């Protein structure tokens, strides 16, 4: 990009100016929870009275008697996520260097044609 | 009167005879230790049981020692401790049921010193195979010569029990309390000598074993445990890896593909 407004919006997109929070709730009610519904969260001791949008569900079978785990505002850190990020960055770097090897070879290849042009012009000038 | 006979290192000893002061009062055995694995399914009642097994059980003999004096008491205690506790298992039986023996390992026993020369004790033995067995194999004349009672009649007097056969179809009687399976680390040897391509069918259990090569009379095919051998050489690659098991009671056997067949079964009976 060349203008300043696009750079400004890009820079605004490039940083996070709020604490990164992730909420997890153990729910044991009768009403089922879907992947789209937005609930109302009220929890006085933790100072919560808001609307929460579901982003992660770990449900059990209806006959399993177990609780449900529901997430909001992205997920906890975890290591396997970090390893996946590192692996995909490694793959991107590998494809980048594979492409740039061919690009450098072409730069060498593109040199010989211009060398020939210089030689032909030198002969013509003589 | 009662006594306990112990067979170890190829010798048979009488407990009341090896130690003159020792006298066996009572002999008993624990019940079969049925073990079972249960799985629970949420939302449904009860459990689903897996395959049942039989854990090692305990054969107990309560006895007393009446020594001549205190040094004799200590000497007898040491002698009993040395004799009973060997590093390998050994067989035991009793006069009440002489036809059945247990292969056991000794258990810790504590002498209850009631007086300066009298001490009560209860010798316990772990039967670690989970079953009792006859005093010998099927081919052993020992097995059918002492006593064996099964639902009323003594098997030592029955004359229809044969374990060497010359025909192609016959019947084999397994007198044990459950089936004999080499896969369960049981003892079962089958020796055959014939001409041709052998094939054994156990119609009662619906099992089959086939050897895919020609055989000659001087060549002996021996199936022991899970291994077939020809002239004491493993030849499992040329067979179907079949396993022949004997069910309770009569098993009908059919031999096909050979002639002049001589087949012998050598296995001990298994009692629960």
């Amino acid at each position: 990009i060349t203008n300043n407004d696009d750079l400004l919006i890009f820079a605004k997109k490039q940083i996070l100016d709020v604490p990164e929070t992730a909420l997890t709730i153990a729910y044991k009610g009768k009403e089922p929870v879907s992947e789209r519904d937005v609930w109302y969260f009220i929890h006085e001791p933790m100072g919560f009275e808001t609307e929460v949008k579901v982003t992660k569900i770990k449900s059990s079978h209806p006959w399993s008697k177990k609780f449900q785990e529901i997430g909001f505002s992205n997920s906890r850190r975890d290591m396997v996520r970090i390893q996946t990020q590192i692996a995909n960055q490694v793959k991107k770097a590998s494809v980048d260097t594979n492409k740039i090897n061919s690009f450098s070879s072409i730069a060498m290849n593109a040199y010989d044609s211009r060398i020939l042009t210089e030689v032909v012009g030198v002969v013509d000038g003589d | 009167m009662s006594d306990l006979f112990l067979e170890l290192n190829g010798k048979v000893h009488s407990l009341s005879e090896t130690f003159p002061g020792l006298s066996v009062q009572e002999v008993s055995r624990q019940s079969p230790q049925l073990s079972m694995e249960t799985a629970e399914i949420a939302g449904t009642d009860g459990v689903i049981p897996g395959m049942t097994q039989f854990k090692p059980f305990i054969f107990s003999a309560k006895c007393n020692l009446q020594a001549l004096d205190i040094p004799d008491y200590h000497l007898a205690v040491r002698e009993i401790y040395e004799f009973l506790f060997q590093r390998d298992s050994y067989y035991i039986w009793s006069d009440q049921m002489p036809g059945i023996r247990y292969e056991v390992h000794p258990k810790p026993v504590d002498f209850s010193r009631e007086s300066d020369r009298v001490g009560l004790l209860t010798i316990e033995f772990d039967v670690f195979k989970g079953y009792a067995e006859s005093r010998g194999t099927s081919l052993d004349p020992m097995t059918f010569e002492v006593d064996l009672w099964q639902m009323g009649m003594n098997l030592s007097n029955r004359d229809d029990l044969f374990y060497v056969f010359r025909e192609n179809t016959f019947r084999v009687y397994n007198a044990g309390s459950d089936r004999v399976n080499p896969l369960m680390r049981h003892e079962l040897d089958i020796a055959m000598t014939a001409n041709g391509t052998p094939t054994i069918h156990n119609l009662t259990t619906g099992e089959s074993f086939e050897y895919r090569k020609e055989l000659q009379k001087t060549d002996v095919l021996l199936l022991n445990n899970i291994y077939p051998l020809v002239n004491n050489r493993r030849v499992g690659k040329d067979t179907n890896h079949g396993i022949i098991t004997l069910e309770k009671g009569w098993n009908d056997f059919e031999i096909k593909g050979v002639t002049d067949v001589t087949i012998a079964f050598n296995f001990p009976f298994i009692y629960r």
